[PDB]
């Protein structure tokens, strides 16, 4: 019973990574990381230059 | 002796329910997810890179 | 049509920078986060659609 | 491998010629973007649905 | 053992490939639950009659 | 050999003269291309389980 | 459109070279390196793309 629950954890653990590795095949995983690297400190300026607008 | 092992009979009945119990939740995560797949595995294939999408 | 799209885009952003400061003064900060969060991605939308527009 | 793979081909040539030729851009345009939008409902569904173990 | 158990092997790799490409994850997954609570009855009708008995 | 060879030699000949002779250069070159793009899938979708089985 | 698709190459690796500049300065060094190995393979693309061109 178990021995089908687990194969199948592995299954879809499987289908997931599989689905996903079309991201990093394509060309634009590294633009999706440039824009997280250049925005990370903006959220956080964003809300310094709110509090600062008070 | 016959109170002692009763006493062993009912914590292991709660150990074991508990048990079967959070495999049900996590099930159905992990059938959320196969859901998911199901989406994007059928809807994958958009990028100008690539077309394996009909 | 779509520069007319863009344009409520950025109107729709404006009206949602406002809700979020809005937030920022009596509503909870996880909500206003949130807020600063979909700001973000509209934002970061109407930037990518201002380049399709050129 | 010629003489069943080349009937191939030139059978192939002709039909998808007779295909490609059969083929007008701007009602077949027109139809190239309501399919695109088929497996979006799935998506969404499941989305739902995800939400709503989790919740 | 080569000219039995390779046989074997092989004709057991055939079945197997079948099996597993006969297998649709969501409706096998509906599937593999159903059965994991069976035993589970069985544990219920122990733990009471043992209450019985001590009782 | 030769009275079963040429045989073969020369009815190959009537065969594959009929098969170049029914070959038009543009439409068979427009088949020509839709095949080439067919092992393409395999290879995207192969390195994309190596890359999620290492991931 | 040879000469075309030739030309938006080159444009989409100033594009990336720019990138590659921009992480330079803010961006990590793995993912500037990454960035100039995609910088350089789209360039031997393009002059091998110029040499089809002549």
């Amino acid at each position: 019973a178990m021995s089908a629950f687990e194969r199948m954890e592995e299954k879809v653990l499987m289908q997931e990574s599989r689905a996903q590795a079309l991201g990093e095949l394509a060309g634009a995983d590294l633009e999706t990381q440039f824009a997280q690297l250049e925005g990370g400190s903006d959220v956080d300026d964003e809300l310094a230059a709110l509090k600062a607008q008070m | 002796t016959q109170s002692t092992q009763v006493e062993t009979l009912k914590r292991n009945l709660i150990q074991l329910e508990s048990k079967i119990s959070e495999a049900k939740t996590k099930k159905e995560m992990l059938k959320a997810r196969i859901t998911t797949a199901k989406a994007q595995e059928q809807l994958q294939g958009m990028v100008r890179g690539m077309n394996t999408s009909s | 049509r779509s520069e007319k799209q863009y344009n409520d885009a950025q109107n729709e952003i404006n009206k949602w920078q406002r809700n979020a400061q809005l937030a920022l003064q009596k509503g909870d900060e996880n909500l206003a986060r949130q807020a600063l969060e979909r700001k973000k991605t509209y934002t970061d939308t109407s930037a990518a659609l201002k380049a399709s527009l050129d | 491998m010629g003489l069943f793979d080349r009937i191939k081909r030139v059978v192939s040539s002709n039909l998808n010629d007779l295909v490609n030729k059969a083929e007008d851009p701007e009602k077949m345009l027109e139809q190239a973007i309501l399919e695109m939008q088929e497996d979006l409902v799935q998506l969404r569904q499941g989305v739902a649905q995800a939400i709503a173990a989790q919740k």
